[PDB]
């Protein structure tokens, strides 16, 4: 398991404008 | 240079509305979260909400749902925090901060902070202080040293100046910062530590000046008859 | 969900400062640490547990595990004294900061506070308000916890405590005001100010003496 990505998942957003 | 610039200080009354702004510079504005953090003077940081301007996604702490509104405008690179009906308890500093979008190529934390916007919400009008004598007691004396002072209570706005014996007495004099009571009025105290044996010979007077209200008081502090 | 930090921590120069952040299974998520100086916006000093931003010196480092995260400043310098906050992203809608910790880098020997408690004067009683004034002087580091007691019962309403400020002799001072109604001052038996500093406490009580 990847702790960093598990954490990032809570607030991930794509590169949109 | 990456930077967040917030709007100037705000002095409002209860029931009024407000909208403070944070402008980003030096980076691609839509591709980073901007969060708002509240800090009451002298207290800890409290997180309120966060917004991704790219798609406008907005999250709020459950306490603040319906109390504030967070928004963003990409054409102007600006995030906003707004109150509909301000209340005294909203007095605080407010910071905006950039947070990564959950990718390794960026820092996924509040890596940049604006300088902050101070919001002061009070229905207080100009009022003069009341000066009360904090007299030295028999329990106060320890090792020949006694503490005596003056209480400058219920004044608005700041600042008030305090001296002792028209500026003659400097040693042992300490004037504390003011406290904001629930009434929106300010209160502080000035204290002096003096030889207990001098309570009989030396007379002590505190000179309080509140210029905003044009108030000048001279209060004598003396031992109680007990 | 709360993050538990110690209100204050003091260490000697050139030694290692450690600030601890406690949270339920906090070791499962990432912990960040921010430094804040009086009158200035926070500054990210550590992110993702142990990462340093480019400008931060190598003396700062972080750890996280179980129910405990830690910020460590090796060879601590005077310039490092400031407030420090831990922070995590617990739930989707909840980002949580710790209570904050005041870090002092010892520049003088520790000093316990001296306390003076003033009861209301006849004048203030006459004006239908009353204020108990607790004055705290000559203590280092500059951090104290005030607690007001009504006959051993803790009371928190109508309490206003000052932020510690320094004196001419380079020690700290502070004040705490308990505002009460004359009805309460006469109807109750005694009031007390309890000052906690570096784990020790000094308590002083007053009563409406009939004089």
């Amino acid at each position: 398991r990847d702790k960093k990505q598990k954490a990032y998942a809570l607030f991930y957003r794509p590169d949109v404008v | 240079e990456v930077q967040l610039v917030q709007s100037g200080a705000e002095v409002k009354k209860p029931g009024e509305s407000l909208k403070i702004s944070c402008k980003g510079s030096g980076y691609r504005f839509p591709s980073s979260w901007i969060g708002w953090v509240r800090q009451v003077p002298g207290k800890g940081l409290e997180w309120m909400g966060i917004i991704y301007p790219g798609d406008g996604e907005t999250r709020y702490r459950a306490s603040f749902q319906g109390q504030v509104t967070i928004s963003a405008d990409q054409s102007s690179n600006t995030a906003y925090l707004q109150w509909s009906s301000l209340k005294a308890s909203d007095t605080a500093m407010y910071y905006c901060a950039r947070h990564g979008r959950g990718v390794r190529e960026v820092i996924n934390a509040f890596d940049i902070w604006g300088q902050g916007t101070m919001v002061t919400v009070s229905s207080a009008s100009t009022k003069g202080p009341s000066v009360f004598p904090l007299a030295p007691s028999s329990k106060s004396t320890s090792g020949g040293t006694a503490a005596l002072g003056c209480l400058v209570k219920d004044y608005f706005p700041e600042p008030v100046t305090v001296s002792w014996n028209s500026g003659a007495l400097t040693s042992g004099v300490h004037t504390f910062p003011a406290v904001l009571q629930s009434s929106g009025l300010y209160s502080l105290s000035s204290v002096v530590t003096v030889p207990s044996s001098s309570l009989g010979t030396q007379t002590y007077i505190c000179n309080v000046n509140h210029k905003p209200s044009n108030t000048k008081v001279d209060k004598k502090v003396e031992p109680k008859s007990c | 969900y709360e993050l538990t930090q110690p209100p204050s921590v003091s260490v000697a120069p050139g030694t290692t400062a450690t600030i601890t952040c406690g949270g339920v299974d906090i070791g499962s998520t990432l912990v960040h640490w921010y430094q804040q100086r009086p009158g200035q916006a926070p500054l990210l000093v550590i992110y993702d547990d142990s990462d340093r931003p480019s400008g931060i010196p190598e003396r700062f480092s972080g750890s996280n595990s179980g129910n405990m995260a830690t910020l460590t400043i090796s060879r601590v310098e005077a310039g490092d004294e400031a407030d420090y906050y831990c922070q995590v992203w617990h739930s989707t809608s909840a980002v949580i900061f710790g209570g904050g910790t005041k870090l002092t880098v010892l520049s003088q020997p520790k000093a316990a506070p001296s306390v003076t408690l003033f009861p209301p004067s006849s004048e203030e009683l006459q004006a239908n308000k009353a204020t108990l004034v607790c004055l705290i002087s000559d203590f280092y580091p500059g951090a104290v916890t005030v607690a007001w007691k009504a006959d051993s019962s803790p009371v928190k309403a109508g309490v206003e405590t000052t932020t510690p400020s320094k004196q001419s002799n380079n020690k700290y001072a502070a004040s705490s005001y308990l505002s009460l109604t004359p009805e309460q001052w006469k109807s109750h038996r005694s009031y007390s100010c309890q000052v906690t500093h570096e784990g020790s406490t000094v308590e002083k009580t007053v009563a409406p003496t009939e004089c």
